[PDB]
RNA sequence: UGAGCCUUGAUGUGUAGGAUAGGUGGGAGGCUUUGAAGUGUGGACGCCAGUCUGCAUGGAGCCGACCUUGAAAUACCACC
RNA sequence: CUUGAGUCUCGUAGAGGGGGGUAGAAUUCCAGGUGUAGCGGUGAAAUGCGUAGAGAUCUGGAGGAAUACCGGUGGCGAAGGCGGCCCCCUGGACGAAGACUGACGCUCAGGUGCGAAAGCGUGGGGAGCAAACAGGAUUAGAUACCCUGGUAGUCCACGCCGUAAACGAUGUCGACUUGGAGGUUGUGCCCUUGAGGCGUGGCUUCCGGAGCUAACGCGUUAAGUCGACCGCCUGGGGAGUACGGCCGCAAGGUUAAAACUCAAAUGAAUUGACGGGGGCCCGCACAAGCGGUGGAGCAUGUGGUUUAAUUCGAUAACGCGA
RNA sequence: CGCGGGGUGGAGCAGCCGGUAGCUCGUCGGGCUCAUAACCCGAAGGUCGUCGGUUCAAAUCCGGCCCCCGCAACCA
RNA sequence: CGCGGGGUGGAGCAGCCGGUAGCUCGUCGGGCUCAUAACCCGAAGGUCGUCGGUUCAAAUCCGGCCCCCGCAACCA
């Protein structure tokens, strides 16, 4: 595999689960790895901790890639957000921007009905 | 209590070695009220155990109980539909009780013959780090380490 | 929120700074009301409600404030 | 992009162990100015101990039965 | 005749209406790249989507719908309602001075029109959302709430429907009666010496006086003090139903009884009690611990059954009166 | 009469080779429960309609009989 | 009969060189849990169908047999 020295963390925080993926500056996806993943289910992959986990799984599978600069682009809401960006941050690479990318329509779509609880 | 902590009462030391941690065990082992009885099987407890190991009866018998004291126990906070099992660093007073605590049970549950063996026993399993009570704690941290994402 | 690190800066003002960016933008306030539909009026009561609680705080707690407590 | 083949190279951890022993027969010394041991490392494999090999440097020696072992040297060798 | 009502002049602010363009974000799908085992979802799960390469990620395309920020107890409209930007057609409001008309006004049974959402018809459209429907949960059951999907519909054109807690639960028009704090939109003067100072008009939010009110409250935007016109009510149920008419493609709307039946039904406020409302606090209430009971045998009391009788009582009763 | 389903624990639905002998509601038992419906634990109820036989496994494969079904055909 | 897959822990899917002897659900113990399941930890269950041999590594490469598959061909 060739190796990249700049690339980008995409960091999906949902609810739910955190997914991070880390690419190239062009888009191609290098690794990826999930809070589901990291052997955590419904309540304990909805935490920061388990987000961070996530970072770091993905921050191991990119090693072979020799990555040191890093810009962070963080989506969505969640615990996996702050946490996952310094566990990141920890695993060693010189995070150089951290963006924020949540999808903000300029109301466009129809969101689904409130839940009843 | 709701109102008022209160300061833990005073404990005196045992006679033989002059120390306030076997005092303190001396008074988990003991039952009915029998305190002598608990006491004489404690310092046969050690003897033994001093024989076994070398070093000293004191000395020993802390080294045992290092190796069975808990870092973090876990606490059941239970706020959404389910129970959490949440973990906390436990302090330095209930560490060294609860490790005696479970020390005790071991040796309660072993199958030789008399109190103060079976205790002996218990403790030299402990120093070489396998047995019962370190089992327990092992367990005690496992769940810990399960349930780490909740802090 | 585009944020880019300064030479010889620390990593934690950095994701502090980031943080205070993104309270300013509020995006995590508006995905959180973008999560479901609203109807209008329930929109609307919202606000008109929320006008009049600002409303009641303002003037009644400062009546309130000219007597004293004790 | 798949895949054969004349050919000449590499590849092979039961534990005894100089340590990454495939097996048979002919065998006690093969290689060295169409350049030997030691050093610098480019690329491969890997059971992390090492093994093969390119180019540079060096210029007069490394490796044998060995002590062990069910089987002995990649001292040269042909068959696969 | 000019004070009401209207016309003309110049400005002003506005999501007022109709028509036609366009912009950017986001969702969905399609095609392709990268990439590898999960994604998704919940209180927790599962159905569901995934190694036939999903989710993630980047590139390109399609299409529909709605317009983040501005944005405000802000604005406009008779009400319903109206929100990106641009243009075309178009209605109203307000102010400034003048000039004119000269009571031309107010209200309105029938009548006519406009009238959210859903719904209907014909023809288009269809991204998202989603009645119905299906599956997965939950549950005693769950024809629900939650989850995964999902069709009418929502969108456009032209017709119909004519109702909503269509509410300020407050008809319209006019006059008069103490105050304060704002918002918005004009406009006159003043050294704008500065974002200001002093007025004067329109619409508007809150508080409160007199008065009014069953009280709650209303209070110059009246629910005060009066006048003009209209609409409507006459105990609760039966019933805004039946029959008949009129209207409607239908759904249904509208008009609108009676028998029979009860002595109530209601409104506001009051004291409690209660709440799977909220705040503060306490108790071996939980938590932290130690020892028990529930299993065994016996003692003992009770229930029951039995008995000629198994004395009567207690049932925070049951080693209780005893 | 002939031909396809088969015959059970108070009722019902029981895993192609005969060795598995049930699950739902029900009744009792006891605490939960402010109350029961409960959740949960355990307990009494058979013949496998019947008569026989192939075989140690038989109700469980076959020969006949009694019924429940279903059949479709008939009727001077 | 001939020819391609191979034969296992209660069932199933096990890393080209023979030295690795499993993972899922299952049963039991415990941990947490209101519950149940999910979740965590650990524990009993082999022959590798079989008979042999090349070799210290063999079920793990080969000679035969018993079956499960799959084959496609045949049938007076």
């Amino acid at each position: 595999r060739k190796q990249v020295s700049d690339g980008v963390a995409h960091i999906h925080a949902s609810f739910n689960n955190t997914i991070v993926t880390i690419t190239d500056r062009q888009g191609n996806a290098l690794g990826w790895a999930t809070a589901g993943g990291s052997g955590f289910r419904g309540s304990r992959k909805s935490t920061p901790f388990a987000a961070q986990v996530a970072a770091e799984r993905c921050a191991d599978a990119v090693k072979e890639y020799g990555i040191k600069n890093l810009e962070v682009m963080v989506k969505g809401p969640g615990p996996g957000r702050e946490s996952t960006i310094r566990a990141l941050n920890a695993a060693g690479f010189r995070i150089t921007n951290i963006t924020d990318v949540t999808p903000i329509p300029h109301n466009g779509c129809r969101p689904p009905k409130k839940r009843r609880v | 209590p709701r109102r008022r902590v209160i300061g833990q009462r005073k404990i005196l030391p045992d006679p033989k070695f002059g120390s306030e941690l076997l005092a303190k065990f001396v008074n988990i082992l003991m039952v009915d009220g029998k305190k002598s009885t608990a006491e004489s099987i404690v310092y046969s407890a050690l003897e033994t155990l001093a024989q076994r190991s070398g070093k000293s009866e004191l000395e020993a018998f802390e080294v045992a109980l290092e190796n069975v004291r808990p870092t973090v126990e876990v606490k059941s906070r239970r706020v959404g539909g389910s129970t959490y099992q949440v973990p906390v660093e436990v302090r330095p007073v209930r560490r060294n009780a609860l490790a005696m605590r479970w020390i005790v049970e071991a040796a309660r549950k072993r199958g030789d013959k008399s109190m103060a063996l079976r205790l002996a026993n218990e403790l030299s399993d402990a120093a070489e780090n396998k047995g019962t009570a370190v089992k327990k704690r092992e367990d005690v941290h496992r769940m810990a380490e399960a349930n780490k994402a909740f802090a | 929120p585009v944020i880019k690190v300064r030479e010889n800066e620390p990593f934690d003002v950095a994701l502090r700074r980031f943080k205070r960016s993104c309270e300013k933008a509020g995006v995590l306030a508006e995905v959180r009301r973008r999560e479901f539909y609203e109807k209008p009026t329930t929109e609307r009561k919202r606000a008109k409600a929320s006008a009049v609680k600002r409303h009641a705080k303002k003037l009644a707690r400062e009546n309130a404030r000219r007597t004293r407590l004790y």
